[PDB]
């Protein structure tokens, strides 16, 4: 805690916002497979998203003071980037399918 | 066009080279 | 070295005019510059007889690496144009200008390409349009030796026929004497006479005349700043208009300038024409 | 302290003079829709936005 | 381990595929015959379900770095024999290159 | 769901546009790095440069230094007969900025006018396809932006969903912004959005607009700082228990000699 790395730190958060990018273009994927409405999408994703924060946290468990000082980025981050990529491949797989 | 203008510098620029 | 060309000579003499006042239209600048190369320019115009907003958002990329100069600005009428500027690439004295311009709402393209040769006295120029009209070529050379100078200008169309717009200008250009008589197809004659007698006193004399109905018509100028940061400006055309102008630094980047031109008669007609500027520079 | 005082008085007041400008280029994009006014809208309030996700910070500061 | 992780992920991917497939197939079906506004089967449905749970496991243990945070414990083990040398100054003056030479 | 599209239209039309944003992002990114030139660096500014570093690592790291030395330092860069940065002065150039102006400036400058080279890959994208229908938005849409979403369509019953592949390009740009950096990496320059914005990590850090000021300004920022030895706390760690060497001890006798 006296003395903090940046190379570590920025390790981290790119590792973070890697898995936070991945795990909502895949969320995108299937609620285009399913097709649902706009409230029940927006509260799908951000049940994914919750999901996701939880299974990281379980990732770390012990030892996890080390690791992340805190955990509010754990919750809050990357929430309006990843849902605009995921609003993107939500819509590209729903008219493929239906429309098409 | 807004397009074609402007790739015709570049052709122009890369002609000009083995010349 | 380095002649003036065409649409600068003489521009002394019309910036004097042209510069200075703005009577009938509010005047609202202002340019920002960034550190490493960005430029911002915005300018509104308000007209209070016709009661119209205009103005344009001028943004400017001087690139030094390898002389490119990237310009994009926006009007009020959904009119977009972009410009190209590239100078000293491969040869001496060479400008490419490429200006572009399209409509988003509705669609409208048009295209101009200008071309420059810069040398010891020697300038050509040369200017394409190509539009749905028709396309036109203007080609304008300048040449001078020590003081005296001759520049001819041409503009041919194909989309029409064989028209031919002549275009001849001399003039004799010093440090403190500028004169210049501009020719166009033996029918335009205009003479415009310019001098500085110290740092703060200008006179401009300005003369037109016509072979068609042999219309006459003459204009002094006068150009005085009392102090660096004051400065007022009169002009006097032939029948009767009148306008009086003047300048003044407020903040130190901050300047007011004000405008009048008055036509008023003895006959119970009279009429004022009042103008308000205004500019910021960062 | 007195200088420091005033020039944390100051930096405070940066954002409340940005205001004017914004309203003069909203005035000048018009009621004209299309792609680069809606844009220019869309981030004209999204600064002040996400400058005040972050006031917590900048307050204990 | 990782390269079991990276067919897990692959198989769950082609899992999504193939039921996209099929309830492309099933409103293809759909649009042949009038009216009857019903939903695809929950069987497929389930199967994409059990497809992303899957492919979101992997994607998070593909990429597991979590550095340590605290800079003094990559040093913990370096020795200052190895940091008393440098290569900018390297003297070429030693015995064992005149034992070495010979040979 | 109505209006049944052609199977034609989807293979000709989404993949093409799709393809085409991707390299153009790739494109864009790679002459980014390749237009990268270096800029030159003289001698007196790099060492500038590497005494400001020199001031900068004595003000964040001087709780860890002898008083003595720490004031030996401090006089060497004050020092009221000779000074260092007293005498040492380089050229000036004329300044321009002023407060208010810059004040505004700060804001004035932004990214505002950023967009418009991708309106222009748009506006050649519709122009190619007039009359064309690509997708509908499953989100709800007001008829006040259908102008602009359709934009050659002559329907004024038909709902706003139903797009075109203007606004069908132009939310392919930000789907994969934040995509190109998955296989990039952190400093992704692909930004389709911002072309002309020169976004980079940048060359040369150390920018010394005024050498002369800059020099007078940590001149005062070392006078203003204090000295607290934090060695002078020893006790802490006097009354403690020493179980980490302990630690790693039982697991270094697992590794052998190679």
């Amino acid at each position: 805690p006296p003395f903090i790395s940046e190379a570590a730190v920025r390790g981290n958060a790119a590792v973070l916002d890697y898995c936070r990018t991945s795990v909502s273009a895949l969320s995108g994927a299937t609620a285009g497979i399913l097709g649902l409405t706009g409230l029940y999408g927006f509260i799908f994703y951000l049940l994914a998203s919750v999901l996701l924060s939880l299974l990281l946290i379980l990732k770390a468990g012990r030892r996890w003071n080390k690791y992340f000082k805190s955990r509010r980025p754990l919750f809050t981050g990357g929430l309006i980037g990843g849902l605009f990529t995921y609003v993107l491949f939500w819509t590209f797989l729903y008219g493929m399918v239906h429309v098409y | 066009n807004p397009m074609v203008m402007m790739m015709v510098l570049p052709l122009l620029i890369f002609v000009l080279l083995p010349k | 070295a380095v002649p003036p060309t065409y649409a600068d000579l003489g521009k002394s003499a019309r910036d004097v005019f042209t510069k200075g006042y703005g009577f009938g239209l509010i005047k609202l600048d202002l340019k920002t510059k960034s550190e490493n190369g960005l430029e911002f320019t915005s300018s509104g115009s308000a007209n209070t007889e016709t009661t119209k907003v205009t103005g344009s958002l001028e943004t400017k990329y001087r690139w030094t690496e390898y002389g490119l100069t990237f310009t994009e600005k926006w009007n009020t009428d959904n009119t977009l144009g972009t410009e190209i500027t590239v100078e000293d690439q491969l040869a001496r004295g060479l400008k490419l200008t490429f200006d572009s311009s399209f409509s988003p709402n509705t669609g409208k393209k048009n295209a101009k390409i200008k071309t420059g040769y810069k040398r010891e006295h020697i300038n050509l120029g040369c200017d394409m349009d190509f539009d749905i009209a028709g396309p036109s070529i203007r080609g304008a050379l300048v040449l001078g030796y020590e003081g005296w100078l001759a520049g001819y200008q041409m503009n041919f169309e194909t989309a029409k026929s064989r028209v031919t717009q002549s275009n001849f200008a001399v003039g004799y250009k010093t440090d403190e004497f500028q004169l210049h008589t501009n020719v166009n197809d033996g029918t335009e004659f205009g003479g415009s006479i310019y001098q500085k007698v110290n740092k703060k006193l200008e006179t401009a004399v300005n003369l037109a005349w016509t072979a068609g109905n042999s219309n006459t018509r003459f204009g002094i100028a006068a150009k005085y700043q009392i102090d660096p940061d004051a400065c007022f400006s009169a002009k006097v055309n032939n029948s009767s208009l009148i306008g009086l102008g003047y300048t003044q630094t407020l903040k130190p980047g901050i300047k007011l300038t004000l405008s009048a031109l008055l036509d008023g008669k003895n006959v119970n007609a009279g009429g004022h024409k009042l103008g308000l500027g205004l500019e910021f520079q960062a | 302290r007195i200088l420091v005082e005033k020039r944390c008085w100051d930096i405070a007041l940066g954002p409340l003079k940005q205001i004017p400008m914004n309203l003069f280029i909203m005035y000048m994009a018009g009621n004209t829709i299309s792609i680069f006014p809606t844009m220019m809208v869309c981030m004209m309030a999204w600064r002040p936005i996400q400058a005040l996700m972050a006031i917590s910070a900048t307050f204990k500061m | 381990a990782p390269s079991l992780w990276k067919g897990l992920v692959g198989i769950g991917l082609f899992a999504l595929a193939h039921a996209a497939f099929s309830a492309a197939q099933h409103r293809s079906y759909m649009r042949l015959t009038e009216k009857e506004d019903e939903s695809l089967p929950i069987d497929i449905v389930l199967q994409t379900l059990l497809a992303f749970a899957v492919t979101c496991y992997g994607i998070v243990h593909i990429a597991g770095e979590f550095k340590d945070m605290d800079a003094t414990s990559e040093l913990k083990n370096k020795t200052f024999d190895t940091l008393r040398n440098h290569p900018s100054f390297y003297v070429f003056n030693h015995r064992g290159r005149v034992l070495f030479r010979p040979s | 769901p109505e209006l049944l599209l052609d199977s034609n239209i989807r293979l000709w039309v989404v993949l093409p546009i799709v393809i085409i944003t991707f390299f153009v992002g790739m494109i864009r990114h790679y002459v980014s790095i390749l237009l990268q030139s270096d800029k030159k660096l003289t001698q007196e500014q790099v060492s500038d440069s590497q005494v400001l570093i020199r001031s900068r690592v004595l003000r964040e790291n001087g709780k860890y230094i002898p008083k003595q030395s720490f004031l030996t330092r401090k006089y060497y860069f004050n020092n009221p007969e000779d000074g260092f940065f007293k005498k040492t002065k380089r050229k000036v150039v004329p300044p321009s900025p002023m407060t208010d102006p810059t004040m505004l400036t700060d804001m004035m400058k932004g990214n505002v006018t950023n967009v418009l080279p991708m309106i222009l890959i748009g506006g050649w994208i519709n122009m190619t396809f007039s009359g064309f229908v690509t997708t509908k938005v499953p989100f709800p849409l007001t008829l006040r932006f259908k102008p602009m979403l359709q934009q050659g369509i002559e329907l004024l019953t038909l709902d706003a969903s139903w797009v075109s592949s203007a606004s069908w390009y132009f939310l392919n740009v930000f789907g994969l912004r934040s995509i190109y950096s998955l296989i990039l990496g952190q400093d992704n320059a692909a930004d389709q959005s911002r072309m002309m914005q020169e976004q980079m990590t940048g060359a040369a850090m150390a920018m010394p607009a005024d050498t002369n000021k800059a020099f007078k300004t940590e001149w005062e920022a070392l006078e203003l700082t204090d000295h607290q030895w934090a060695l002078d706390d020893v006790e802490e760690e006097l009354m403690a228990k020493d179980l980490h060497f302990e630690g790693m001890f039982k697991k270094e006798l697992q590794t052998s000699i190679f």
